RNA sequence: GGGAACUUUACCAGAUCCGGACAGGAUGAGGAUUGACAGAUUGAGUGUUCUUUCUCGAUUCCCUGAAUGGUGGUGCAUGGCCGCUUUUGGUCGGUGGAGUGAUUUGUUUGGUUGAUUCCGUCAACGGACGAGAUCCAAGCUGCCCAGUAGAAUUCAGAAUAAUUCUUCUCUGCGGGAUUCCUUUGUAAUUGCACAAGGUGAAAUUUUGGGCAACAGCAGGUCUGUGAUGCUCCUCAAUGUUCUGGGCGACACGCGCACUACAAUGUCAGUGAGAACAAGAAAAACGACAACCUACUUGAUCAAAAGAGUGGGGAAACCCCGUCACAUAGACUCACUUGGGACCGAGGAUUGCAAUUAUUGGUCGCGCAACGAGGAAUGUCUCGUAGGCGCAGCUCAUCAAACUGUGCCGAUUACGUCCC
């Protein structure tokens, strides 16, 4: 499903991305153009899936949770979007 | 107004919680907080500043958009500080970091610590005492206390000159507790002139 | 009512002035202000 | 438009820190301000077991906080409020106030 | 009732270093302790004055430890 | 923080699910797939499943390894937290001295203090903790201050609206308390102090608390927690299910802890009537108000209910019972005009569901004990026990629980070490 395509290409222009964990629909993202949403369970699924693979940077706290992609993850990010200037977070400051 | 103290609580609360977490190396003294209008800033206090910042800029931004992400503020309203803070040694909060890296660096108790003791004690702390808990030579529910100078434990009086952090430090086969107190050279900090027992007379 | 640090929907959870502290324990959870007076 | 002032925080010498000093930007100055004392003191009292677990001498913490209210009133200044409280930077968690009424 | 060595200590380093305190009043001899002495509370100066005015009264009887530079 | 139901839930009876991340691999022409109406399947208009075609758009599914999850165990592997030893006044070191040494002195006879608190004496001297003191609330008080506090007055009006203020209330920071005079007092040339008395709101750590050393306890917690070591489970799962139903709560008057009710003529039972209190709470977002409470209708006919209007984000509220009442009220040598248990009939209510949720709901059962409590046992001394009651916390619904506020207000010791 598409869904799953824009979540990744939402990392960019927003790099850090919080989820708080429940088991239910929602979303905070998709934001600077349309702002719609998605169901977090399946967000929950995707971040796990490449998260074996070392793309991302965990954080926890409290019910949320706090992903950062890693270098590998900016570039994949990138190629797999197939568009690839490089992530927002180095791209200006 | 009730409960938009409260609201500023549970808020607080949690960028406390959160930093600890992902601050760590980058010796995190702590947070202090104000906001007026359509600026959310929140300074960091930290030790280790450069790595707050970061090469271009991802570290201080990274940890700035989850904040604009969490709270929900729309983006722009926030920003970030970082203060270097001075006598890196004073503050206990930073220096349980020291410890935790430390025995992670495999290093043996005592000799971990009473480093520490030094360091504090040299920057111009007053006392300390570092604690190490936990299974350390295994087997045996074994506690160890290592102290310096001195330092007051009882009445309320404590919690000004007393700033102090307990934080675990996760080995191999278990966990290993780690706490450290500390002193404030009672001169410039908080400096009420403080500790009651201590009466002058100008003269 | 699951509450806010924890899963827990256990140890009963203050619903008092709507904070909800419990999951870890208003204790280990503070700096909300409160202090230890009386 | 006489226009009042809800100061609320808790922090000792916030609402100190303001209301009595940053007041004489207004106080001294151009605007005529009428001062009130502050509204009374609340204190939002939480008791919980001490213990984890189940065991205990049966014993209580007391939490507590103070929230502490300033009304502080005026006459009409036009645009000259925006300025008032703008002039004065110095506190924290204390609080901004737009009101009318009268 | 009884005072720390505190209050006694404090109280004799007045005694030894101020002879503006003389009458047996509790009340002026306590209005040139709290100008003169930081203890950052009432009570130590309450104590204080109340047991640097025993010192000087005593004084009139004969010597007492911390002898004066008379 | 145990006041429930299904949830929470671990336990039981079955059924769903992948949450199973990662690829290092055997069918990529109707794809191992995802989701599905009906029909049967089943407890289930639940699609798991069987048929029937399609809805399938690859992330899923098959095979290996890893794994993740958990109220799984071990609190005797563990952090942290908690209790307790421990309501007391205790603990530790440097240099010095004594001892072969473990160790000891410091840290003591004596006097005093709640106090290892003081003074004195002193092979110890100088220091660290605990005590005290800082703190927090209560009491008298200053300054500021009132349109989200409330008094004085005049002027007119019913029944013989203008003015000025801080007594009352608000609160930040301050005053006040100290052993201060007195008693030739007790004791005593010193000292440290004690008492009866004085001043004062307060008179002896003013009062009630919070805090609180050093050593420990195989004290409790793996059901608080991405807090954790093992090693059990890993897909007809100990995982998960707003998953379905049941339990956790059952009737051998079983034995035990804590609480509420109370049997009297001292409210005593009850019917009316008069007054007056205080800490405390109150609310909703990724939508176009869900919290309380006052008023008045529900009222040509019960009660609790229903409904409409009205402001409060909290200084929206103050009529609580105890008591007062002789109001000439009713009882009236009794298990009773005092138990409210057990009880079957209606009815209003919160809500997915109440088959006893619960109740100023009625009204039947009263004939169930019960009639100062056997040994034995509890905890405190002044606004105190006791009595009374009110909010809060849990809470969709429910307090005989706890947390806190206030009202009524006591006799006994101001002592000893006997237990």
């Amino acid at each position: 499903k598409p869904s799953r395509d824009n979540v990744y290409r939402f990392f960019f222009t927003e790099g850090v991305i919080a989820c708080k964990k429940d088991r239910m629909g929602t979303w905070t993202g998709t934001l600077g153009g349309n702002t719609f949403t998605v169901p977090c369970i399946q967000v929950m699924q995707l971040m796990r899936s490449l998260k074996s693979r070392n793309l991302i940077k965990e954080q926890y706290a409290w019910r949320h949770y706090y992903w950062t992609l890693n270098d590998e993850g900016i570039a994949y990010m990138r190629s797999y979007l197939h568009l690839a200037p490089s992530a927002m977070p180095n791209t200006q400051k | 107004k009730k409960r938009m103290i409260v609201r500023d609580g549970v808020f607080y609360a949690e960028l406390f919680e959160f930093l600890k977490r992902e601050l760590a190396e980058e010796g995190f003294s702590g947070v202090s907080y104000h906001i007026t209008t359509l600026r959310t800033e929140i300074v960091i206090k930290a030790t280790k500043t450069r790595e707050v910042l970061g090469v271009n800029g991802r570290r201080i931004r990274e940890l700035t958009a989850c904040i604009q992400q969490r709270f929900n503020y729309k983006e722009g309203k926030l920003q970030l500080y970082v203060e270097r803070v001075e006598v890196r040694g004073l503050s206990a909060m930073a220096q349980v970091e020291s410890l935790r890296f430390k025995l992670l660096s495999n290093l043996q108790v005592r000799r971990a610590a009473m480093g520490i003791i030094r360091y504090v004690m040299e920057s111009g702390a007053k006392g300390c005492e570092v604690t190490v808990g936990g299974k350390i030579k295994g087997q045996r529910a074994k506690s160890m206390t290592f102290r310096d100078g001195y330092m007051i434990k009882s009445g309320t009086a404590h919690k000004s000159f007393v700033d102090s952090a307990c934080r675990h430090c996760y080995m191999r086969a278990g966990c290993i507790g780690v706490k450290v107190k500390i002193m404030l050279p009672s001169d410039s900090t908080g400096r009420n002139g403080p500790s009651e027992p201590l009466p002058d007379v100008i003269t | 009512r699951c509450c806010v640090i924890c899963s827990n929907q256990k140890a009963l959870i203050r619903k008092y002035e709507l904070n909800v502290c419990r999951q870890c324990f208003r204790e280990n959870a503070e700096h909300i202000g409160f202090t230890k007076l009386r | 438009q006489t226009v009042r002032l809800t100061i609320t925080s808790r922090n000792a010498k916030a609402v100190e820190s303001v209301t009595s000093q940053l007041l004489t930007r207004a106080r001294d100055e151009k605007v005529t301000i009428h001062g009130p004392v502050r509204l009374p003191t609340r204190t939002l009292k939480i008791t919980t077991r001490k213990t984890p677990c189940g065991n205990g001498t049966n014993t209580w913490d007391t939490f507590e906080l103070k929230i502490y209210k300033r009304i502080i009133d005026l006459h009409a200044p036009t645009e000259q409020v925006k300025k008032i409280t703008s002039f004065t930077m110095e506190s924290g968690v204390d609080v901004s106030i737009t009101i009318l009424d009268r | 009732k009884i005072r720390t060595k505190t209050v006694k200590r404090a109280s004799r380093q007045v005694v030894e270093k101020y002879y503006s305190k003389l009458n047996f009043d509790f009340y002026q001899n306590k209005r040139v302790v709290m100008d003169v002495t930081i203890a950052e509370s009432k009570k130590l100066k309450n104590k204080i004055a109340g047991y640097a005015t025993h010192i000087m009264k005593r004084l009139a009887r004969g010597p007492v430890r911390g002898i004066s530079l008379k």
